[PDB]
């Protein structure tokens, strides 16, 4: 057995995680704060943990980590070091150092988005690119390229407002709550998608990228302007509008760049109509299509160890200066 | 006391252009409150400021979720938003931790939601809706940062067109 | 088992890198000053370090690391890094206050007041009576540019650490072996940093008063 | 040609060995304190430095060296190991003064009395008013316990570094630079240590008279 | 050329020596501050030199030797560590490896009376061990085996007073002033030197040890005891003794370790009655004898520079860390 | 003032006993001035001295040219011989440096040259020639140090013999 384990660590936003991976395939720790908090605790004679309080919760994870899995046998220490807020990555990047100087092994700095695409591969393992991806959760909304060697472009991102963002923000306007992206989805069933059109200053036909600010305040000028509408046919002509920008333009990059694999991962990914509308193409034009399942799309370790592991195959190793990059561009 | 400059049925180039004037005069070590409904045009606004630091509007995203947006110019700008901020704890830390960088210039969306935590300093900017087209801007320019009032003033000269 | 330290790493992230490493009968400090992220310095030279004493961080009897009060970027980098340098092994951690480091750190004896800015017309500060050991005649705590001068007529400026803070990375492992010998020591997951970052959010929601 | 200093090595041996290098804006500290004698750490400590930084002697646009007043051994090691790093080269020397050094090195300001024992009963000793830069209200001589107590009564002794001195490496390049930029280096062959050791010839040859 | 050029460095006692030497053959400096002082020297625009002032002489005679030799020339630096004054071994040896660090060359620490040796093997290049060395100077009075490889033992040593401090102190005792050695061969040529003898306690006949403290006092003895000697015959009947030692022990060891080849070294080298001796004995039991030349035998940077070279021949290179030991043993 | 201890007719070997009592009791930092003509036995005192610290005679050589000889035993003697010194420098610097030594022991053949330069608290060891086999000492030990007194007076209970 040539056998290689690697923990992954991932602190870039909100989530603090920490996974053990063996081989690229089998998991063996997959821990987020999301689950220690969403599963009740009780005190404890360890201390406790809550969102984004990275500093005192990675240590948990780790004492978590080490206790189903002796440290000796960590072949390679993984990290985000950006995107995301320098003051999170850090601790992250900072620790995971740490542990390599300490078990003396090699290190492996994670670009974040990168690794999301990677829950692609993890839950696919038969899967060859090159391949499209869409990544579209509430951080994050990217068309990106996945070439032959496994080397990615981002080719489209947006220009203000994510589409989770989008979703979240006109279910405030219509009164339905938060997260937006679920209830609008449910709401929209009983409601006609063909009811109100959304009109706004749309950006160029050629261009790879979204903007969804304008059609964020298009629904509000809606609202103080018309009388007598129902919210499911608001919901509805609204989720048509997102889903159809992001159809259209994923599709037509994986057409241009004659891909015909194409993969969404993020929130938004789960969306019932956008589902629909991509089956529909994809059956039509003949493209494989991959919809990862959730609980991978969302910020984990996981995704870094995979990442890792990928990275460390290849001895595309990571020196101990590397610093965190807020900005990091993929 | 603080003196308050309103300026009436601006277009988005218009708002822009004015957010780029503000930003331009700023020193370094400034807090910019941007306050305003959904829609109001916040982060348009700071897409303007961007232009003074010398990058693309293409850089400037809203940070709702990201939270804090580094921006490195020649100047760097901090874009804040915390519309989704449930605790108080991340001002209390990361946020107070910037506002000890007295070169960089800081924006904040919905800001106001904290109102008591800014310094006494800090600049004021509340865009309202006018229509599908126009906003209106207030800008509240404290006494200790008074230098800008003349700056901003002079705007209201692309504005008689 | 239980034995005496003999090997000591501390370090202090808290403004400037300060770095102590004990090995036996020799001592090393090593600091770093430049335009260079902690990030970038601070996990190499610890290597290196370690290295060039063949010291392994298993071999290790406690390590010290500065829980502020000081910048935040810095303090998480610097606690960070020992969390992942001691949590495989469960080595025992010394958390030392940086502004007793700093009064502990100036040659003379007496009254001994200690300051950093925070956002412009605040400070972070703490005095301290200071002769054999050291004793807080006020814990650090968050002041106005005003109420800072209030302290400095309240008690003997005799001596006034501001703004610019030498650390002593001797004083670091010295103190780092005070709290093993004292069984003060703590475990990895029980690092509480001196957040007084978080005072100036009450200090100011409304004037000057707080009683 | 003429340009301003980017590379600055300074050290002083004159108790316990201390190394400052700067390169370009990344400024680097170094101390060592045990049983080990300065011959056995200087200069290993010295090539382990310029070599982890890249950095050739003859890249060097100064070299700073103590030159006492301290410990005859010590100082004797410290400028030869510099004769040598220098001599092939004739690199520009800074001489410190081991006691302005020391002075300089309190984060304090006033006035400043810096000690040191000789045999039993006698005294190195000097006396600074130290602020912006540093002004020598007396400078290094020989005394008595007797005549030590004179000192401290005729001038104030706002500070009293007195045994075990610290020296920070950092002081020592900023010194170095600044004795660079005031065109008051010299050669290697040049060097005059602070030779105090042989007033004492003289002030013990009779008895408590001297004038 | 595969030239090995070796700058030596000499500090063990009163003399500051720099040397360069070229395949342990070619000189191309030798400097002592001897040389620099008992010739005149009127003022100058370059500091001054005096006896035993190590650490601002050296300076000196490095910049003389950079003058004729070219730092970048150097291949190794060698330096004496012991044995001697710490003080004075200090700065020769903490110079060294400055130079070491400088010129990014090797190392070599020498033995001072090791160094001593190389004067026979500068002086007769043909010359192979075995040999026997009495090395018998003021400082040094041993006798030292020589074996095949060039490996060195001490096989005697005074244990009180060296042969040239005899001389020094009984020519004080006969009013004769200093140095002692020259003055009383002079004086003694026209003496008796069967006139007196000088008995005290000997030391074991089989050892190979000197003692010549006895003989001192012996004379002492003998002037405020007798009356009506003359100063010829007793510097005569002396001098005897003293060669009379040295020779029946020196020849003595060689014969037991079956040496034929025997070298001496050092101030009293030089005596008269001594080499006549020598010469007697090596005749007639068929030994080849050495004196080399007077200015090799006094403390010079050559033999160092000769020692060092023939370690770095031999890839013997020293560490820096390498501290002066001022009781260094062969 | 300072209190004076003779010995009268002293045989070699009980020289030697005599100074291995004496340096047995020093504790670190001490000066001996070793005085005598020419023959009187002050290398041959300090081969007695060196039997207190655990090393053999062997060891003790004149220093006659060295200067300077170091026996580190049980604690470190430092054996000087002054007679060839012609400047003072070597007194000003070297030796000052040891006499900042408070843990060994420092002996002084031909101390009495340079007699103004040595401490006060100084012990005087001055040897006589009393014919061709035994030696008269003289020993002043200073109030500094005055515990050796009855040290050194117990030693002629073995001269009783
Ligand atoms: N005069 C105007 N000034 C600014 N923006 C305008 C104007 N007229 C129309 N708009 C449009 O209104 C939208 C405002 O979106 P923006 O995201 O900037 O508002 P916001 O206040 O940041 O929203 P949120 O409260 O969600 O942060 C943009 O599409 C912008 O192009
Ligand atoms: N009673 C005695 N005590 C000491 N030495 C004696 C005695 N009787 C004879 N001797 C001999 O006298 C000689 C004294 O030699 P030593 O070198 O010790 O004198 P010194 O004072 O050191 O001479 P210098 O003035 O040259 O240094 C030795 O050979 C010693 O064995
Ligand atoms: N990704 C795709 N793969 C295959 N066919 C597509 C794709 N996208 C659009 N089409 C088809 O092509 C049409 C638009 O382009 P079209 O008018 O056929 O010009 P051309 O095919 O020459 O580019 C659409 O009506 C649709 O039927
Ligand atoms: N180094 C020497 N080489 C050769 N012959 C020697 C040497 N030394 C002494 N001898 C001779 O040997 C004699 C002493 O030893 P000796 O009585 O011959 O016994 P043996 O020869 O059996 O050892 C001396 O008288 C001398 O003639
Ligand atoms: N069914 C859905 N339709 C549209 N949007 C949906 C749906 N489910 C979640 N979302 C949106 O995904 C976003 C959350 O994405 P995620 O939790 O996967 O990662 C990030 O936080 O970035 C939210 O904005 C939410 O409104
Ligand atoms: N001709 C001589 N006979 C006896 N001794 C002689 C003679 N010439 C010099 N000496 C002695 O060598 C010694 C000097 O040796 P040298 O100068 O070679 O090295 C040391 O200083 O050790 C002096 O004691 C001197 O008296
Ligand atoms: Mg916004
Ligand atoms: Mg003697
Ligand atoms: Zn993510
Ligand atoms: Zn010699």
């Amino acid at each position: 057995e040539g056998r290689m384990r690697v923990l992954g660590i991932e602190t870039s936003c909100d989530e603090t995680a920490v996974a053990v991976l063996d081989d690229g395939k089998n998991v063996v720790v997959n821990f987020t704060v999301s689950q220690i908090e969403v599963h009740q605790k009780f005190g404890g004679v360890v201390p406790e943990v809550a969102a984004r309080h990275h500093l005192k919760n990675l240590p948990i994870l780790l004492k978590k980590a080490f206790e189903k899995v002796p440290p000796e046998t960590v072949d390679v220490v993984a990290a985000t070091y950006g995107p995301g807020l320098i003051g999170a990555l850090l601790v992250g990047l900072s620790a995971a150092k740490g542990l390599a100087i300490s078990l003396e092994k090699p290190f492996v700095g994670v670009n974040h988005v990168e690794a999301h695409v990677q829950a692609v591969f993890l839950a696919n393992p038969d899967l060859k690119p090159p391949l499209v991806v869409l990544m579209v959760s509430g951080g994050h909304t990217q068309l990106m390229k996945v070439d032959e060697d496994y080397s990615m472009e981002v080719l489209g991102e947006t220009l203000d407002d994510s589409a989770g963002e989008a979703f979240d923000k006109v279910a405030r306007l219509l009164g339905l709550g938060y997260p937006g992206g679920p209830v609008i989805d449910r709401v929209a069933k009983k409601g006609d998608p063909e009811k109100y059109s959304f009109p706004r200053p749309m950006l160029d036909d050629d261009s790879y990228n979204f903007s969804f600010a304008g059609l964020k305040t298009s629904v509000l000028y809606f609202l103080q302007r018309e009388k007598g509408y129902k919210v499911e046919d608001v919901a509805a002509s609204f989720q048509k509008a997102v889903v159809d920008i992001l159809v259209e333009k994923t599709f037509r990059l994986a057409r241009n760049l004659g891909i015909r694999k194409i993969a969404f991962v993020g929130g938004v990914a789960a969306n019932s109509m956008l589902r629909e509308e991509v089956r529909k193409r994809a059956e039509r034009w003949n493209y494989e299509v991959f919809f990862p399942p959730l609980e991978l799309c969302t910020d984990n370790a996981l995704m870094v160890a995979k990442a890792g592991y990928e990275k460390a195959k290849r001895g595309m190793f990571s020196p101990l200066s590397l610093n965190a990059d807020p900005n990091l561009n993929v | 006391a603080s003196r308050h400059l309103r300026f009436e049925n601006l277009t988005e180039e218009q708002l822009k252009r004015l957010a780029k004037i503000l930003t331009e005069n700023l020193k370094g070590g400034e807090v910019v409150i941007l306050s305003g409904n959904l829609g109001a045009g916040k982060t348009t606004f700071v897409k303007g400021m961007i232009r003074a630091i010398g990058l693309d509007e293409k850089m400037v995203k809203s940070p709702t979720f990201t939270l804090m947006n580094v921006y490195p110019g020649l100047k760097t700008i901090y874009h804040l938003d915390l519309y989704r901020l449930q605790d108080t704890d991340f001002l209390s830390l990361d946020v107070e931790d910037i506002l000890e960088d007295e070169d960089g210039i800081m924006v904040v969306e919905w800001g106001d939601l904290f109102d008591g935590f800014w310094p006494e300093d800090s600049i004021k900017v509340k865009i309202e809706i006018a229509d599908e087209s126009h906003r209106n801007v207030e800008i509240l320019i404290p006494e200790e940062v008074n230098f800008l009032v003349e700056k901003i003033e002079r705007y209201r000269k692309e504005l008689q067109n | 088992g239980s034995h005496m330290a003999s090997n000591v790493l501390a370090l202090d992230t808290s403004q400037r890198i300060r770095i102590g490493l004990r090995k036996g009968e020799d001592l090393f400090e090593i600091s770093y000053t430049g335009e260079k992220k902690h990030a970038e310095i601070l996990p190499v030279v610890v290597k290196k370090l370690l290295d060039e004493l063949d010291l392994k961080v298993k071999d290790l009897d406690v390590v010290g690391v500065g829980i502020g009060p000081g910048g935040l970027t810095g303090l998480r980098v610097g606690i960070a890094t020992v969390v992942g340098l001691v949590s495989p092994y469960d080595i025992p951690v010394a958390p030392l206050n940086s502004f007793e480091m700093t009064a502990k750190s100036c040659p003379a004896d007496g009254v001994v007041l200690v300051a950093r800015r925070a956002r412009k017309g605040y400070h972070y500060c703490a005095v301290y009576l200071k002769d054999k050991g050291l004793n807080p005649l006020k814990e650090p705590s968050v002041v106005s540019d005003e109420e800072l001068e209030e302290i400095t007529k309240e008690f003997s400026p005799k001596i006034v650490l501001k703004d610019d803070l030498l650390i002593s990375p001797a004083v670091l492992v010295e103190e780092s072996e005070r709290l093993f010998r004292e069984k003060k020591t703590i475990h990895y997951y029980e690092i509480e940093p001196l957040y007084l970052q978080k005072s100036i959010a009450e200090l100011n929601w409304e004037k000057k008063k707080r009683g």
